[PDB]
């Protein structure tokens, strides 16, 4: 998050890193006790992902840290990163071990797949991570996050030559200087309605970052609701 | 009602199903009071809240 904030302990209870081939090279969401939301880009084949839930400083032991190892993962059915790569950006990650909800672990709200949209029309949305902090810069120690209004469909449009499909949409600034960049995708876009927050994207992916007159695309989890509601209920 | 007015003062979710009555909902680890339009939570620590103090004092 280039152009954010320090997030105060526990401010996202929902927020988690994943590490692999390199230590927080994406972000993700708890849907409950066992289930994980992220980008399906995150997740290349072969790599071991190792979640930790109750993050606050990447190098620090707050004691408020939670590991886990994935034990499946379901990259949506239509994601296909032969044809496209960013395209249905969304995936779900069962863990071994179920996490302990505290005040600082704590699930993201999914709403219906039409409150979900009418919650991404109140304009704002919060986005966090512990990605690059300045364009091809160094990344955060400590989780950043950032607020930012959606943009027109026909400016998102017309921002890139690569086609934005409705399945994603584009938030940021104009101006630029603030925008999610890279090893924050798979973290959430949420909306908070009275109190309570819900998820309302997944940070996908974008054309170098903050830089102005471009955006950053997010995954429209409206279109997802329901599989993600089937797949992660419990038994 | 018409659960489009004003959400039918739903705290969170409204619809209208049998005889197009406005029924309220909550989201998961959330029950409605006898507010009978609130949401209450019905866990220690529900959905999309924060529950750590963001002051030390
Ligand atoms: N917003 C962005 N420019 C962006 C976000 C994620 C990402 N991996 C790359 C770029
Ligand atoms: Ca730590």
């Amino acid at each position: 998050v280039v152009g954010g904030e320090d997030a105060k302990p526990g401010q996202f209870p929902w927020q988690v890193v994943l590490n692999g081939k390199v230590d927080a090279f994406c972000g993700g969401s708890i849907v409950n006790e066992k289930w994980i939301v992220t980008a399906a880009h995150c997740v290349e084949t072969g790599v071991k992902i190792t979640v930790v839930a109750g993050e606050h400083n990447i190098e620090e032991t707050e004691h408020t840290e939670q590991k886990r190892n994935v034990i499946r993962i379901i990259p949506h059915h239509n994601y296909n990163a032969a044809i496209n790569k960013y395209n249905h950006d969304i995936a779900l990650l069962e863990l071994d071990e179920p996490l302990v909800l505290n005040s600082y672990v704590t699930p993201i709200c999914i709403a219906d797949k039409e409150y979900t949209n009418i919650f991404l029309k109140f304009g704002s949305g919060y986005v966090s991570g512990w990605g690059r902090v300045f364009h091809k810069g160094r990344s955060a120690l400590v989780l950043q996050y950032l607020r930012v209004p959606l943009v027109d469909r026909a400016t998102c449009l017309r921002s890139t030559k690569f086609t934005i499909y409705n399945n994603m949409f584009c938030a940021g600034f104009h101006e630029g200087g603030r925008d999610s960049c890279q090893g924050d995708s798979g973290g959430p876009h949420v909306t908070e309605v009275e109190g309570t927050s819900f998820l309302t994207g997944i940070i996908s992916w974008g054309e170098e970052c903050a830089m102005k007159g471009k955006y950053g695309i997010y995954t429209k989890v409206s279109r997802y609701v329901n599989w993600i509601k089937e797949k992660t209920k419990l038994t | 009602m018409t659960c489009n007015i004003k959400n039918g003062r739903c705290e969170q979710f409204c619809k209208n199903s049998a005889d197009n009555k406005v029924v309220c909902s909550c989201t998961e680890g959330y029950r409605l009071a006898e507010n009978q339009k609130s949401c209450e939570p019905a866990v220690p620590f529900p959905c999309g809240r924060v529950s750590v103090s963001q002051t030390s004092k």
